[PDB]
């Protein structure tokens, strides 16, 4: 349970408890008073450095609830494949459309 | 009026870029109303490969659904992507779309190929090839206005010491910084060190050696220092990316859980379950600022901005570097004066002046440093916070570019060859050529 | 090239690349490399109209 | 030259063995590519004889 | 014998490398690339100047004087502005021998 | 310009490479989308009468997806082929690309 | 030949019908679940054929 | 199963006895890692004639499985046919899509 408007309570595993969809109402719902009573023991700014990495943490995190949803990345360029001393390599631009029924 | 005499002179028939194909760009860089999710691609882009490939889906929709809007061709502002979506998009856009991004790439390499119709045969002189003493864009002693790698930078140092490379990054000389991903962020330093986040794939990572084809630094010159001034009319200011809030609001994330017995939604306006509905709109998230920017950006593409994961990048620095002249000028009374010409790794350029929507401040994400005196803007610098309110006329006269990015009569390009740019009516085809001509050295 | 006193530009490569490829078959330009002291000559023509 | 060794590496040995010809003085045929006419005519190019 | 001529350049795919399926020669001087020659794996560094100008041909494929085209009918393609239908005439004139 | 006013010359009359087959023509030669499946093709006919009235029915389906995607003519790096596509696919192709 | 052998041709049904669409079509060689990394139908698909 | 990080190890066999289905997969699922001790006796590019065999080897199994869904093939051309000398012989350029219902 994260406070936003205190900056010292901001973690990773306060924001990763609660998910990206959270995430998304998570930043309307604050209070518009700001505490400075607590500053951050490693400095204001760190709170946006540390808000950069629960979403992106989120965003591989939120393909798992698509995991049936997509597909396997494959590589997108030469010079990434299993064996080439057969077949040489392409690589896969992702232009289709993961979907799965 | 000489000049475009000159110039039309040079348009004997080399190349020509195709009418539509100008207003169709034109239509982009005067876009008062052009989608802010293309400036923030970019950012996230940053040009590498292995970002690009990843994202290449996203691109192909947002452009056919401008194209299919205002029929305008979008991305020009940088010229890295305008050479990807060439090569790897081939069959995506529309037959008419890409006409309009083969002209550019190729009508940039029309003029690189006067330059070598001007020169003779003979041998190299200051460790420069003979055609760099000819014309000013063939010379490493520049460097383009925007840059995303450490590449150029290690060009220009490498010139002859007598040709004095030296860089004050935030201050001080160059360092090259391998790559940056999650866990490096960085985005406020002053230090020397610089980035290199472009690369192929994760398998292969140098600060020492470019990865890319020998020409592809002089292609952006050409790019930068003819076709924007040459079409923009000098409307356009670079501004430094802040990648605090970038991703931020790219990793901002409604994308809705699909149920196993349905289908996937295409719709932003009808469908429920698309993003892009009025209903999944939370104010200032990708598919919400897709409300605000008009842009249709499907749900399961949105989840490959995943890929930020792998690849971020750092900050906006500022470089002075300096020059002494050529080994072809360099005379005892010569040596001692310099050259010297501001860059930016990591930054990008705007175009339009969008000041007045109280729904998109000016200093949230873009900050403006007006690189050099062929990009400043009136509506750009003058609308900035905190404009001082007795510069406001003066402001229309003069560029404001600030010393620290480096001064008129000290730059290799005064200020005679913008207003040039200004006041040529010969058209976007015929100003390429008299600028080319322009910047042949005395 | 006939005359001198003007301080050469400072790459011995190109000071000497762009002399000869300006002197060479200039129907002037000194023949012999410059005398030292008294002037440089020009070339002597065939037969005169 | 005479066609040796296999096709893919056919040009690999001729740049590397050449590295140096290319490198030492211009090519004649090239080197004309912008002769004028009238520069043809000159005594400035010595290929005339 | 059982060639392919290459049409345009591709070098920036790093999903397509250059030596995978077709590895580049110059067989005559007029079909070589000033961008394919140049993007060669270990194409020298220096060579990249000079190999604009002019076209880099193996000597084992025959060399300018000893062809039967000589240097500038070369040029004659590349300068010649008289537009696409009124070149090719010109050169089937310019084959008639002496 | 002596060159071309002596072949343009020879132009008397003699024939037209009509415009719009001059603009698509080159479009293939300027492609850097052209797509490396048209060279493989061209690999495995190896000039065969047989393999390409086998695989007749591929280049149709080949090309008509090309020409409606980038509005040009494909295949144009052998002449062999260009001379099948003619004796052979007389309907298939659309009525503007033959 | 290798690349053009390397195959995904997915087998048909008896009652179901031959797919002249690439993407919702499962059993089209094109397909992108059939679609697997660097082959001969990720190949007509990495050049959009 | 022939394991594909020691090249001595694939035949012809071996290869064959697998289908078109498992062709795509075996070949990106290998090590990247390769053995120096046990090398083909006939050398790598013998090898290498001896795969390009298990593809058109696989073509056939493939369209072996397939061929149920083709149609009887005809001669492309003329010259081939029974009987010549009371009617000639056409060849069936194929431009059909041969499916069966």
């Amino acid at each position: 349970a994260p406070q936003f408007h205190r900056p010292s309570t901001i973690t990773a595993d306060n924001v990763r408890a609660l998910g990206m969809r959270g995430l998304v109402l998570a930043t309307n719902n604050a209070q518009f008073i700001m505490d400075n009573s607590y500053p951050h023991p490693h400095g204001t700014q760190g709170a946006v450095r540390e808000f950069l990495r629960g979403q992106a943490a989120a965003l591989t995190d939120l393909g798992v609830t698509h995991a049936n949803n997509t597909f396997a990345p494959q590589p997108m360029f030469a010079g990434d494949a299993a064996a080439e001393w057969l077949r040489p390599s392409f690589g896969l631009k992702r232009t289709y459309s993961p979907f799965v029924v | 009026a000489f000049r475009d005499a000159r110039g039309l002179e040079l348009g004997v028939g080399r190349h020509a870029m195709a009418p539509a194909t100008i207003a169709a760009v034109r239509g982009a860089f005067e876009d008062r109303s052009y989608p802010a999710v293309f400036y923030l691609l970019q950012a996230a882009i940053h040009g590498s490969e292995h970002v690009f490939c990843a994202l290449a889906r996203l691109v192909t929709q947002c452009i056919t659904s401008y194209w299919n809007n205002t029929r305008c061709a979008a991305f020009v502002n940088d010229y890295s992507l305008v050479s990807y979506i060439v090569t790897y998009l081939g069959g995506d856009l529309p037959e008419e779309c890409m006409a309009v991004y083969r002209d550019l790439v190729a009508h940039v390499e029309a003029l690189a190929q006067l330059v070598d119709d001007f020169t003779l045969p003979g041998p190299e002189l200051g460790g420069q090839a003979q055609a760099e003493l000819n014309h000013l864009m063939r010379d490493p002693a520049l460097l383009p206005p925007l840059v995303w790698d450490c590449d150029g930078l290690m060009r220009h140092a490498a010139l002859d010491r007598h040709r004095d490379c030296r860089i004050d990054a935030g201050g001080h000389e160059p360092v090259y910084a391998a790559a940056c991903n999650v866990a490096t962020a960085d985005f406020n330093r002053n230090d020397g060190r610089l980035l290199h986040n472009t690369q192929a794939r994760a398998a292969d990572a140098a600060d020492d050696r470019p990865h890319r084809p020998a020409d592809w630094t002089v292609h952006h010159k050409i790019y930068y220092y003819v076709l924007v001034p040459a079409f923009s009319r000098g409307r356009c200011c670079t501004a430094g990316v802040r990648f605090d809030r970038v991703y931020a609001t790219l990793q901002n994330m409604v994308v809705p859980e699909i149920a196993p017995g349905e289908e996937c939604p295409s719709d932003p306006v009808t469908d429920p379950a698309h993003p892009l509905h009025p209903a999944n709109l939370v104010a200032n998230t990708v598919n919400a600022m897709f409300h605000n920017g008009r842009v249709v950006v499907d749900g399961p593409a949105m989840l490959t901005l995943q890929v930020l994961a792998h690849n971020m990048a750092e900050r906006t620095t500022a470089l002075l570097c300096s020059a002494a002249p050529d080994a072809g000028a360099n005379t005892a009374s010569t040596a001692n004066m310099r050259i010297f010409d501001g860059a930016l790794h990591a930054g990008v350029l705007l175009m339009a002046p969008q000041h007045l929507d109280h729904t998109i401040q000016n200093g949230e994400y873009f900050y403006v440093l007006p690189v050099h005196a062929l990009f400043a803007g009136a509506d750009h610098v003058a609308n900035a916070p905190n404009f001082p309110p007795a510069l406001r006329d003066l402001a229309r006269h003069v560029p404001l570019v600030p010393p620290a990015l480096g001064a008129n009569y000290f730059s290799s390009i005064r200020q005679p060859v913008v207003q040039h740019a200004r006041e040529s009516a010969a058209g976007e085809n015929a100003l390429t050529y008299a600028l080319m001509a322009g910047y042949f050295k005395m | 090239y006939l005359g001198r006193g003007a301080p050469p530009l400072l790459d011995n490569a190109a000071a000497v690349y762009l002399r000869n490829a300006v002197v060479a078959g200039n129907r002037l330009g000194p023949a012999q490399p410059l005398p030292v002291f008294g002037c440089a000559q020009v070339p002597r023509r065939a037969g005169m109209d | 030259a005479a066609p040796a060794g296999p096709g893919a590496d056919m040009q690999q040995r001729f740049l590397n063995a050449w590295r140096q010809r290319l490198a030492h003085g211009r090519v004649r045929w090239v080197a004309e590519c912008q002769m004028t006419a009238e520069q043809f005519m000159q005594p400035d190019n010595a290929n005339l004889a």
